[PDB]
RNA sequence: CGGUGAUUGGCGCAGCCUGGUAGCGCACUUCGUUCGGGACGAAGGGGUCGGAGGUUCGAAUCCUCUAUCACCGACCA
RNA sequence: UGCCUGGCGGCCGUAGCGCGGUGGUCCCACCUGACCCCAUGCCGAACUCAGAAGUGAAACGCCGUAGCGCCGAUGGUAGUGUGGGGUCUCCCCAUGCGAGAGUAGGGAACUGCCAGGCAA
RNA sequence: UCCUCCUAAAGAGUAACGGAGGAGCACGAAGGUUGGCUAAUCCUGGUCGGACAUCAGGAGGUUAGUGCAAUGGCAUAAGCCAGCUUGACUGCGAGCGUGACGGCGCGAGCAGGUGCGAAAGCAGGUCAUAGUGAUCCGGUGGUUCUGAAUGGAAGGGCCAUC
RNA sequence: CGACUUACCAACCCGAUGCAAACUGCGAAUACCGGAGAAUGUUAUCACGGGAGACACACGGCGGGUGCUAACGUCCGUC
RNA sequence: UAGUCCGGAUUGGAGUCUGCAACUCGACUCCAUGAAGUCGGAAUCGCUAGUAAUCGUGGAUCAGAAUGCCACGGUGAAUAC
């Protein structure tokens, strides 16, 4: 958590003047950091979802919990109750952790990178984006993976609006393409 | 919404508990200065009312909201509801769960002599 | 007509049973229940019999 | 023929037609067709009335047609006994209370709209008279 | 023709048995009902169908409490 | 947190070409070697080459030669 | 007038009973043999189950209403 | 005795929504750290523990605002018990009851017990 | 034969070859206790991924769910999840409802023995209403109740049951 | 691989308008249950015992299903 | 022993020659790219001696433009009961 301290004295002493608050807990704070690995082929394989829950247990720093269909449909062949992903929500101390491995030592790792996109809000403040690689992560030894498809990193702020949380990542300088 | 579901939780315990007409024992655990007090079973009117927010109570104290002063408003209580002449009573979680300073309020309550 | 019928026999002295229903083809372990025992006055563990 | 779309039930009850009117005032257009006469209309019976009056109103303007069947009758067919089920469905009436207005017209003079709703009154088994929307 | 209907059943005598101001002997079933449209308040037990029982030997009176006003049955006691 | 179920979390150290030594709390295990950081990579330097690219006129005055 | 049972590739049949796939004999397209057709071998293409409207996560399959396609009836005065 | 606040009730939209303003010495909420009591079908987000640096931001309480929701007259109309009548698939008369919808209007809740702060 | 709505005329009941649908099952968890939680359908963002899989946020409010066709009911949730268990127990049962009757249905409370919960308390089945047939005769086990002179036994009777 | 003109059909709310036995945010009059009271009625009220008959109904008003809001038609509830 | 350092199509950029001029519509070079293809169904072709098979060179045509045609050599079989 080395972004933890520089949050304190850096980013909020820093927001108090673009958006004229005039407390200090209206400031946006990051809440968590949801790590969704949407396998959906685990009706054909049940060890394929397998693979993929231990591509979580090295991206990310704990266990995933696998993720029951909510709905059926038959338009892919899953029932009510049938696992058909997993998803890690970290956050607190291990989140200010990975949230300075993400945007530091495996953004730049991304193959064919120009910059993440600005528009990817959803009108409230909460930022989300998408990897095709689990390559892009240091943790993974490139042999024992056997599929291309990644994750998607979520970020949920306590903002109000799209711009109101596009000045609280500008800070960790986030490269705004 | 962190207040209106504690309501809902407790309610079972509230509509339940006041069918029978048992003089009821509402505890309301805050992490600071938390609350207890007897009530009569016609809901409008209380006998015992006891807590770390009087000044009787919170100069023996050090910090008011942890699990030994839980246990001074527990003994505070059965101390006022034996003058009363009020033995069996009820004791309602009021949406907290039984594991904390609402139980060492519970446990200071049965040490003292309040039957429950 | 598919959940046929058994009977829960005492392991105790005496022969009181008390009779249910279960599904054979779709769970096929024996009971265990753990009724009470009008003769023995007592909860004796019951078995599954025919 | 108005005809309704997807009812709840086929076949329903014959129902009385007691009781009196609700679309009385003139709301849509400004001359209306008001109904006098205690009765009903089959669905037939409306779309022949619309043509023999929207033809003398040539086809500038504008016509609101302000009822809608929406009840089934049945019929028995010929050398069938009493009984044994209910009948088939055939038409489609339109219960008709004394007040209500059954055709309402806008953008014509009061001449013209005069001498086409008695073009369409004959088509029409219930007694109509001529209505003039009022002011509130 | 033939015909598809003409099956119902035999009518399960629901409704109030004993109203207001009545006198009830402790178990006496005052409401038969399906679900719960009338519940039961002091004194009235509900059963396993619905049915809230009289439990003291006293009078009726419905009421509508709390912020649904179901009518509810209590029981006052002479 | 809990135990038995959770993945080791040994703090290790990350480097990269450009000598930016950076400790991290990871699961790698031994040690990591890495390419580049958030600092020392074309993404300021990257757009430089991309917005001159353009152009055809430039193009025909080297064949003009005068 | 009803009642019973089907309407699936250009032809007509299995598949429905017991819901998760549309298949067979022909025909047609191309190549091969023959001077050339016919025949014969090889590769391949073509329907998405009459229509609507239920049931379920899902319908050719399960139910109801329809259209004309066959068979059975239609009493005794 | 007043203003506040917290817990427990009656009543349940005249009591509920929206907008604007305001509250922190009390209280309350957010928050702080979690190795430990406990616990996440992963995460201490919830629950639970030990404390009080900061804020009233979110939540909650109070006030104003009718912009909605809601209450609701008086009169009229429909309906109908009893006794008669008619151009009797419907309607009227005598008498008794009397809607629903709509209008004027009211309307930003009232109050009981106990504890704490403050002014007296 | 049974269950749900309407006809059925605001207590109950009420017919027709009247109008619409279902049942002759299932479950040892889908029951009991304790603890906690609130969806459907849309909108935006995001890797394969699209009208619809999974993740984050907003509106919305029970239009969702309740094993099963319908009615009534459900936020204290009867809906969902997890832990422990078998009260889906025996002998009764004041008091009513509904039937001409055979019958059916609810049931406070007593004794014994348990289950859950710290405790107050709940549990003698499932949110309720269909999932079913009287007797005779015969079978299985227990109980010396009787047992044709006496002692047994066979056969009868009672209980559980096919 | 991208799209310019757009005589036309048209989902949810918004304003207005009707309909429904299987729709009810509303809601009568009658009818039914229980309690108090004056008057009247040969106890007209209930239970038990002896004896039956009857269980083919018809019409008129009112609320209806059905038939064609046809029948001295048929099936219901009350008088 | 892998579609892999096999194979070279397709395509982008930069060029050389020829010709009055190379977009339709030439040949060649440099960099980059990497496809189908893993011995081929019914059926069918050529060959018994320097023959088949494999490799390169030269000429005509021609300002430029061949895998085609015409010729020249290097290695060099098997079988014909």
């Amino acid at each position: 958590a080395k972004l933890h301290d520089y949050y304190k004295d850096e980013v909020v002493k820093k927001l108090m003047t673009e958006f004229n608050y005039n407390s200090v807990m209206q400031v946006p704070r990051v809440e968590k950091i949801t790590l969704n690995m949407g396998v959906g082929e685990a009706i054909a394989d049940k060890k394929l979802l397998d693979n993929a829950a231990a591509d979580l247990a090295a991206i990310s720093g704990q266990k995933p919990l696998i993720t029951k269909a909510r709905k059926s449909v038959a338009g892919f062949k899953i029932r009510q109750g049938y696992p058909i992903g997993c998803k890690v929500t970290l956050r607190g101390e291990r989140m200010w952790e990975f949230f300075e491995r993400l945007i530091t030592i495996a953004v730049p790792r991304i193959r064919d990178f120009r910059g993440l996109s600005a528009k990817s809000f959803d009108g409230r403040g909460n930022y989300s984006m998408g990897v095709r690689e689990q390559i892009i992560f240091p943790e993974i030894d490139y042999d024992k993976v056997d599929r291309v498809r990644g994750l998607d990193i979520t970020i949920t702020t306590t903002a109000k609006s799209d711009e109101e949380g596009r000045a609280l990542l500008a800070a960790f300088d986030f490269p705004f393409r | 919404d962190k207040k209106s579901a504690r309501i809902r939780r407790a309610t079972r315990a509230r509509r339940k508990l006041q069918e029978l007409g048992a003089t009821r024992l509402v505890v309301h655990r805050t992490p600071r200065h938390i609350y207890a007090q007897v009530i009569a079973p016609n809901g409008s009117e209380v006998l015992v009312a006891a807590s770390t927010v009087e000044k009787a109570i919170a100069e023996q104290l050090k910090y008011t909201g942890n699990k030994d002063a839980a246990a001074a408003v527990g003994k505070a209580v059965a101390e006022r509801a034996l003058e009363k002449g009020i033995k069996d009573v009820s004791f309602d979680r009021s949406g907290f769960q039984y594991h904390g300073r609402v139980q060492a309020l519970a446990d200071a309550a049965r040490e003292a002599g309040l039957q429950f | 007509g598919i959940r046929e019928k058994i009977k829960l026999v005492s392991s105790a002295g005496t022969g009181h049973f008390y009779t249910t229903t279960k599904n054979k083809r779709t769970k096929p372990e024996k009971l265990e229940l753990k009724k009470f025992d009008p003769v023995v006055r007592q909860h004796v563990i019951y078995k599954e019999a025919k | 023929m108005l005809q309704p779309k997807r009812t709840k039930f086929r076949k329903m009850h014959k129902g009385r037609n007691r009781g009196l009117a609700q679309g009385t005032d003139v709301s849509f257009g400004s001359f209306g067709l008001k109904a006098v006469g205690r009765g009903r209309l089959t669905a037939r019976q409306i779309e022949a009335a619309r043509r023999a009056m929207t033809r003398a109103v040539k086809r500038q303007g504008k016509i609101w047609i302000r009822v809608f069947p929406d009840k089934p009758i049945t019929e028995k067919p010929l050398a069938v006994r009493m009984g044994k089920g209910k009948g088939n469905v055939e038409y489609w009436v339109a219960l008709i209370q004394p007040g209500k207005v059954l055709y309402e017209m806008d953008g014509v003079p009061e001449e013209l709209a005069r001498e086409a709703f008695k073009l369409a009154a004959a088509k029409l088994p219930i007694k109509t008279t001529f209505v003039t929307k009022t002011v509130m | 023709g033939s015909t598809r209907n003409g099956r119902d059943s035999e009518a399960k005598r629901l409704g109030v048995k004993r109203f207001g101001g009545e006198s009830v002997l402790a178990g006496s079933i005052i409401v038969r009902q399906r679900g719960t449209k009338f519940h039961a308040g002091a004194n009235v037990g509900c059963g396993r169908d619905h049915t809230l029982f009289a439990k003291a030997d006293g009078k009726v009176k419905f009421e509508v409490k709390g912020p649904k006003n179901r009518k509810f049955i209590s029981i006052e006691a002479e | 947190m809990k135990k038995d179920i959770h993945p080791k979390y040994e703090e290790i150290t990350a480097s990269c070409s450009c000598g930016n030594v950076m400790k991290i709390r990871s699961t790698v295990g031994h040690d990591l070697n890495l390419d580049v950081c958030s600092k020392c990579h074309p993404f300021f330097t990257g757009k430089q080459r991309d917005v001159a690219t353009g152009g055809r006129v430039d193009r025909f005055n080297k064949r003009f030669n005068i």
